[PDB]
RNA sequence: UGCAUGGCCGUUGGUGGUGCGUGGGUUGACCUGUCCGUUGAUUCAGCUAACGAGCGAGAUUAUCGCCAAUUAUUUACUUUGCCGAAGUCCUUCGGUUAAAGUUCUAAUUGGGACUCCCUGCGUAGCAGGUGGAAGAGGGUAGCAAUAACAGGUCCGUGA
């Protein structure tokens, strides 16, 4: 069903790349093309929802991405600058950066049980570092890489699934265990291949420039389905707990029911020849409570069903 | 035993009172340009010139007259002096070079049309992007005229005059008054050959 | 931000700016962003056309009051002087400086003057209290120049009789005449 | 707990150095209260007024005349006070609004620098003086 | 606001230049150390002045101040205090230069200053004794208290 | 073992960077432990024109002086094979310590 | 002898200008190309017997301003620790091949600003505003077309 505006809150001048929130709830990151990442608390008291807690000031240009340890203690982020930044959370103070990446970094990813490092930009390759700081595996491809993701859980013992999404069109998945081979790689896009995201399971894998959001197959690959967004999509992200998938256009945030496999909602909130806020990163919280977005003005809005 | 500052300047101020001398022996040979290369103890020079076996003939007779006037000059001693010789490939495109063959015709009183198009021709099929000749003075009449013989392009304002423009000034004296004679050429970029990047005019777009 | 008040000594809270009239006040510069401990400041106030505006108002003067030839720059030697008018004002009358000092303000630049026949325009308020400060400051230097007087007291004599309205004045002498010229012009 | 800033105008430069203390501002190895004036003491002190017992700052300068060595260190008071909030949030963005609100010279300092002379002139922009006839 | 130190007394550093130099100027008159010379009395205090000084106790005031200048500079040399001590040039009809102060009335006062052992002598400029800069902080409570 | 300082001196930028590369670049080769100075701008302001006719126009020529500092403990054996670059106007004076 | 000349420089004018290939117009000098808004600008936009290549403008070079990588304990400093002198319970000085560095200092490689963003006005662009170290060529210089002046210099020259 649907849901209605909670909080929007701002302190971050300009755009959000991307957004992401630690373990349980408090605590959010917003990335941001400031080149300062923020980090929230969440009263969720009437007025304000959050107040901000730290800046990361460090990178010299825009940050990329950002990602999260299990603990909330020692998260990582990524910039143009064609570096990444290990921060201490409780005390900022970069604990380590990364040297070897050549190109502006557009994706980061943690593994489920912090053991890999995945970094990835506009040289043609992800890195895979160890934790303690140093490169073990440099996978390849044909075009720039815009994204990545990792599956959920897996015990250890399971391979950790690695979606790529790329510049030219083609959708890379991949294993791990040690040597790391691709389980298959396929033409998934039309033309751009702007976001990835896994389902909570993970037999299922999201990509999509085309005005095209295409599910396909974790194992070995071809579509499922194959949806229509109204007009060209930034970012999409799929709820943990029930069976949604959602996707950030200009006009709205378009909410398929998978199941019922259809648009029930779509989501954006009131404000000649301007084009107007879009909305370039989802992240729902890991109760599936509640949807965060971030926004091109510089400001993030909350919505709960 | 010398300051930071001087070693610079004592070498600067030796190149180019050496560069004036080998305008004057080897305007035969054909002279362009040359490098130094300076040491405590050891002087390396490379000269270079077109006619590499006019200072060969006579057993490198003619080399050795110039090693002496270095020597005595300077007061350096042998073996830590060290002159080479280098040919120039193409010397259609080097300046100094086609400046002599200008300055060879219109004392033999060639017309300087014909002279100008012997040489801006010659110019342009060895390999360059453009030339312009002036032959600056007194023919003809009582008054003085210039002439300006150019094809081509040829670019002459910013940084990049510097880069690519070759250019080299000179005079003829004669019997009835003082010519100027002066030939700019432009080059080619090559692909890191002997300038390697292009004009900041110019982009080129990839194709799809 | 709690007291806010000038050399450490005078506030803001008063100079009653509605009080004082209608018009004018606006482009006096009076109004709260204006207000600092000291008129000494890092300006950039001549980049855009009205800019001029933002600064403070005390500031202003002690630029005007800047002249001529030897006394240029110097600003550091200005602010005494104004400080040591605003003593003098303020323990002689016991009324504080900055009320007496914007009425002085309003009341000399004149409305109207001959644009180059001659023809009588009208003014901005942008153009008064420009030429309120200049025929203040002008009749304080042409009067101090060879007087065996203090010019913090020579400032201080003009100013009050700004307020007041009188023709001892060189500013309110000066409009009368300079006023008069643009009703015979016309 | 320590941070570490500087401030700069014209060619000031001013470095200051928080640490934890009990409320000590110290310029060179004395106290900002003497700086003889008492204009320039009230300009240094404008940082202060509008907001340090925690804090104690340590200003050390060079370069400039009398008066930009004095707008160094309202520089390097404000920002090292900033500074200090930011590294040890919700505080510092509102404590930072208050100089924000008075004046933009307390963070951001001044990129105008003098003018080359140029020739034909005694200065940059001044040319001597014509004769004509 | 004010700055606050610690240590609970003054030191020569704290109070304010203008105050301090004149008490330490007062504390060599009733101590009878530097002495005036003599010799001088009539001298300009560089050849650039136009006349003698006002004071008549001039010397000691002098004496104050380098002793002073000493202390907040660690080293003091001759040639570095005739430069300080020196002023533009008023007079002529061209513009105006720094010339520097005369060195015998620096020197005299360096050289009695030595005899009651508050300047030692050593690398670089000259720097203030163990004896010295008590003598300071002596002066610093009185004007402290004061 | 006398630790020894290069002082690299040039005209230009380019001819420099060569020279730098190689004497680091070498002692990657022997192994030898490695340890930017402030460059000079030798203004000369002619005027311009021969004669005392005309606007008074002056050019000014600024010659440029990159200097940089190597330094490194080396045992006169290992020594002697890294000094032997040869550029264009560079310089380098060995300087024991 | 600069009114016999070379080079170099000032100036007309550092303004926005200059003129080729093929085609067309004219008996011809010659014209067209090189013409209702915009820009510092023959700058772009678009008209259109012209279409297409130039040169100058722009780009580029140099520096000033803001960034963080890369180095520096005997050529710059800072912090902490030691040993001094005063204070005399913790404050300030001076020294130190002694441990960690880089905020000041020094200088190389890159990042950064584009009318991108929003609102008005009229596609080219313009005015204001937010943010920003910096906003409208970021500031200042350097280089600077063709065509000439009987302007200057035979007292710069082994012109």
């Amino acid at each position: 069903a649907h849901f209605a505006p909670r909080a929007t809150f701002v302190g971050h001048n300009a755009a959000i790349e991307s957004i992401e929130i630690d373990n349980e709830h408090n605590y959010l990151v917003s990335a941001s093309r400031d080149k300062s990442a923020l980090v929230w608390k969440l009263n969720r008291t009437q007025e304000q929802w959050a107040t901000p807690f730290t800046r990361l000031i460090g990178h010299n240009h825009f940050v990329s991405d950002v990602s999260l340890s299990r603990d909330a203690s020692h998260l990582l982020t990524s910039s143009w600058d064609s570096t990444l930044r290990l921060w201490d959370l409780s005390t900022r103070t970069t604990k380590k950066l990364f040297l070897g990446h050549k190109k502006d970094v557009l994706g980061v990813t943690f593994s489920p049980c912090n053991r890999r490092i995945i970094s990835v930009g506009r040289d043609n390759q992800v890195k895979i570092w160890n934790i303690l700081g140093e490169n073990k595996a440099e996978l390849q491809c044909s075009s720039w890489v815009t994204s990545v993701a990792c599956a959920p859980m897996a015990d250890e013992t399971s391979p950790l699934v690695i979606a790529v999404g790329c510049w030219d069109g083609k959708v890379y998945i991949w294993s791990i265990e040690k040597e790391a081979k691709l389980i298959k790689e396929f033409k998934a896009h039309d033309g751009r291949c702007t976001s990835v995201d896994f389902t909570p399971d993970g037999k299922w894998v999201i990509t999509g420039s085309d005005r095209k959001v295409v599910m396909w197959l974790t194992e070995n690959g071809a579509k499922t389905i194959s949806f229509t967004a109204p007009s060209p999509v930034h970012a999409v992200a799929a709820c943990p707990t029930q069976a949604w998938i959602c996707a950030a256009t200009y006009e709205g945030i378009a909410v398929w029911d998978i199941g019922a496999k259809q648009q029930i909602d779509l989501v954006q909130p009131n404000f000649n020849a301007g084009r107007t806020p879009d909305c370039t990163c989802l992240a729902w919280a890991a109760d599936g409570s509640v949807l965060y977005s971030g926004y091109n003005d510089g400001s993030i809005r909350a919505w709960e069903v | 035993r010398c300051t930071k500052v001087r070693r610079i300047i004592e070498t600067g101020l030796f190149y180019a009172e050496l560069n004036e001398l080998l305008t004057r022996e080897l305007t035969k040979e054909g002279y362009g340009g040359c490098e130094v290369r300076q040491t405590p103890t050891r002087t390396e020079i490379i000269i270079k010139a077109a006619n590499t076996k006019e200072f060969v003939d006579n057993h490198g007779r003619r080399l050795q007259e110039v090693r002496m006037m270095i020597q005595k000059r300077w007061r350096l001693k042998e073996d830590s002096l060290e002159i080479f010789i280098d040919r120039i490939q193409r010397k259609g495109l080097s300046a100094l070079n086609q400046l002599e063959s200008l300055r060879y015709k219109l004392i033999a009183r060639i017309p300087a049309r014909r002279a100008a198009y012997s040489i801006i021709r010659f110019v342009m099929d060895a390999g360059a992007r453009g030339c312009e000749v002036a032959i600056s003075g007194k023919l003809r009449g009582a008054r003085a005229s210039t002439s300006k013989y150019k094809e081509g392009y040829m670019v002459k304002s910013g940084d990049v005059t510097k880069q690519f423009v070759t250019q080299a000034v000179g005079h003829i004296p004669m019997k009835q008054a003082t010519i100027g004679i002066r030939v700019l050429i432009m080059l080619a970029q090559d692909p890191s050959g002997i300038p390697k990047e292009s004009q900041p005019d110019v982009i080129k777009v990839h194709e799809a | 931000m709690e007291g806010v008040k000038l050399f450490g000594k005078y506030d803001y809270s008063d100079v009653d700016f509605s009080q004082l009239d209608p018009a004018l006040v606006d482009y006096i510069s009076v109004h709260e962003k204006q207000h600092v401990m000291v008129p000494h400041t890092a300006g950039r106030y001549v980049h855009k056309r009205f800019q001029k505006v933002s600064c403070p108002l005390v500031e202003r003067l002690c630029n005007h009051l800047m002249s001529r030839g030897r006394n240029t720059g110097k600003k550091l030697l200005a602010i005494r002087i104004v400080e040591h008018a605003f003593d003098i004002i303020a323990l002689s009358t016991g009324q504080n400086p900055i009320v007496t000092f914007v009425k002085g303000v309003q009341y000399c630049g004149a409305r109207e003057d001959s644009t180059r026949r001659r023809q009588a325009c009208d003014v901005s308020p942008l153009r008064r209290i420009d030429q309120a400060l200049s025929l203040i400051t002008e009749g304080v230097r042409k009067a101090a120049f060879r007087s065996s007087r203090n010019i913090a007291e020579c400032l201080a004599d003009e100013l009050i009789a700004a307020s007041n309205n009188d023709q001892t004045s060189y500013a309110c002498r000066k409009k009368d005449e300079l006023e008069r010229i643009a009703k015979s012009n016309r | 707990k320590s941070v570490q800033v500087f401030g700069r105008k014209k060619t000031a430069t001013a470095v200051a150095y928080c640490c934890e203390g009990s409320g000590l501002i110290k310029l060179n190895g004395t106290p900002i209260n003497m700086v003889s004036s008492e204009t320039l003491r009230a300009k240094i002190l404008e940082p202060l007024q509008l907001i340090w017992g925690n804090l104690d700052i340590r200003v050390r300068v060079h370069g400039g005349g009398h008066v930009a060595q004095v707008y160094a260190i309202r520089q390097a008071v404000a920002k090292a006070i900033v500074a200090y909030y930011q590294k040890y949030e919700a505080t510092k963005t509102e404590i930072k609004n208050t100089l924000l609100g008075y004046d933009r010279t307390l963070l951001v300092a001044d990129p105008r620098r003098m003018e080359p002379k140029k020739f034909g002139g005694q200065g940059a922009r001044v040319r001597r003086q014509m004769s004509y006839r | 606001i004010g700055g606050k130190t610690g240590h609970k007394g003054f030191q020569a550093r704290e109070i304010s230049a203008d105050v301090f130099v004149n008490a330490l100027a007062k504390h060599f008159q009733e101590n009878r150390i530097v002495k005036p010379p003599e010799w001088a009395d009539l001298v300009k205090t560089a050849a650039l002045k136009q006349m003698a000084p006002s004071n008549q106790n001039w010397f000691y005031t002098r004496a104050a101040a380098v002793i002073r200048q000493i202390y907040m500079h660690h080293d003091a040399s001759l040639s570095g205090l005739s430069f300080h001590y020196g002023a533009n040039l008023k007079a002529v009809t061209m513009p105006k230069h720094h010339h520097n102060a005369s060195r015998k009335v620096i020197r005299s006062i360096l050289q009695q200053l030595e005899k009651s052992d508050l300047v030692k002598v050593g690398e670089k400029g000259r720097q203030l004794t163990p004896k010295g800069q008590r003598l300071l902080d002596q002066v610093a409570t009185s004007c402290g208290k004061k | 073992v006398q630790k020894i300082r290069l002082t690299i001196t040039s005209s230009k930028l380019p001819n420099l960077q060569r020279v730098v590369g190689n004497l680091m670049g070498k002692l990657k080769k022997g192994n030898l432990e490695v340890r930017p100075m402030p460059r000079r701008r030798l203004r000369i302001t002619t005027r311009r024109a021969p004669c005392g006719n005309g606007t008074e126009t002056y050019d000014h020529f600024e010659l440029r002086i990159y200097k940089r500092v190597i330094d490194f403990q080396g045992t006169a054996e290992a020594v002697k094979q890294v000094t032997q670059a040869l550029e264009p106007d560079v310089h380098v004076e060995v300087s024991v310590i």
